[PDB]
Parts: C-alpha cells; sequence; structure tokens
C-alpha cells in the first residue's frame, strides 16, 4: 500500500491492486515395459524391475 | 503496516540527520582485524569523554 502526508488530501485518493501467481502442470513421468509369457515363469526379473522403477 | 514502516523510517532518519557524535572511518569495516569492535568503542569513547548521561 501507498502513505502520503499532509493534511489536504483532495484528489489524491489511490486505487487498489491485487497481484497474482499461477502454477501449472507437467507431463506425466512414465515406465514403460512389456514381457512374454514364458519370460514370467520366473517372475523376480519382475518385481525388481517394478522396484526400480519406483 | 506501511504506516509502521512509515514511523521506523522517520525516526532512523532524524536519529542519522540530529546526529552530532560523527565517528569516522577512512576505510570499510571489513578492512582491519576488529573494525567493527573499534567502531563501536569509538562511539563508547566519545560518549564516555564527553560525560553524556547513559
Amino acid at each position: 500500500s501507498p502513505t502520503q502526508e499532509g493534511w489536504d488530501l483532495t484528489d489524491k485518493a489511490t486505487g487498489l491492486l491485487e497481484l497474482n501467481v499461477a502454477v501449472n502442470m507437467g507431463e506425466p513421468d512414465n515406465d514403460f515395459f512389456q514381457l512374454r509369457a514364458d519370460d514370467l515363469r520366473d517372475e523376480t526379473a519382475y518385481r525388481r524391475r517394478i522396484q526400480s522403477a519406483a | 503496516r506501511k504506516l509502521a514502516n512509515n514511523v521506523e523510517l522517520k525516526v532512523a532518519n532524524m536519529a542519522a540527520e540530529m546526529g552530532s557524535l560523527v565517528i569516522t572511518s577512512p576505510d570499510a569495516i571489513g578492512t582491519n582485524t576488529a573494525d567493527a569492535w573499534n567502531f563501536v568503542a569509538d562511539a563508547e569513547e566519545i560518549m564516555f569523554s564527553r560525560e553524556l548521561n547513559r
């Protein structure tokens, strides 16, 4: 806010001002892979890949 | 808030303007080992020798 000095303030009244700031959104971050059914017999690498993805 | 700040500014400016006890240094405070102490202590010394009420 602005302030002024003096008794007489005719024709010196100010206005009001409110500023703004905007937050936005990014792109999704992904982890994408595929496997064949014959590769799911052990299933260990799959779980370890999930952990590494996190 | 701004009116309080204006009061603060006025007090500071009046102090600086109507200050008789000038403590002067030829160089910036970071220069010698204890310039800040010496500088406060010059203030204290001139107040003591002038026999001011503290």
